[PDB]
């Protein structure tokens, strides 16, 4: 019975671990979105400059 | 006789009834606060199958 108790508690801890890891991955996705938007803005600015010259 | 009139048997019945009622209320209050459904909270939808296989 105590083994089953400990395994249930462990199951709760691993579920919390999974939720935390997924939240950290979502934050990484947001960071990547910020950096991608910055790079895309610089690319569009360079293309507009070249288009003006041509 | 003076003592028996002071602490009558009806008085002792009232006191013991109050003790019984209050003991029941303390038991109900202190078992309400100890319901395992909280710390358990989320229960297995598979109904212990995963914990069965873990054991």
């Amino acid at each position: 019975a105590g083994a089953r108790q400990a395994l249930k508690r462990r199951a709760v801890f691993m579920k919390r671990l999974n939720t935390v890891h997924n939240t950290a991955m979502n934050l990484q996705a947001q960071i990547d979105s910020i950096q991608t938007a910055t790079s895309t803005a610089e690319t569009v600015k360079a293309m507009e400059l070249g288009t003006k010259v041509v | 006789g003076e003592k028996i009139k002071t602490v009558s048997p009806e008085r002792t019945e009232r006191v013991m009834d109050s003790v019984m009622e209050q003991r029941d209320q303390i038991e109900m209050m202190t078992e309400a606060l100890s319901d395992p459904s909280l710390s358990e909270g989320i229960l297995d939808f598979e109904d212990d199958a995963a914990i069965d296989e873990q054991l």
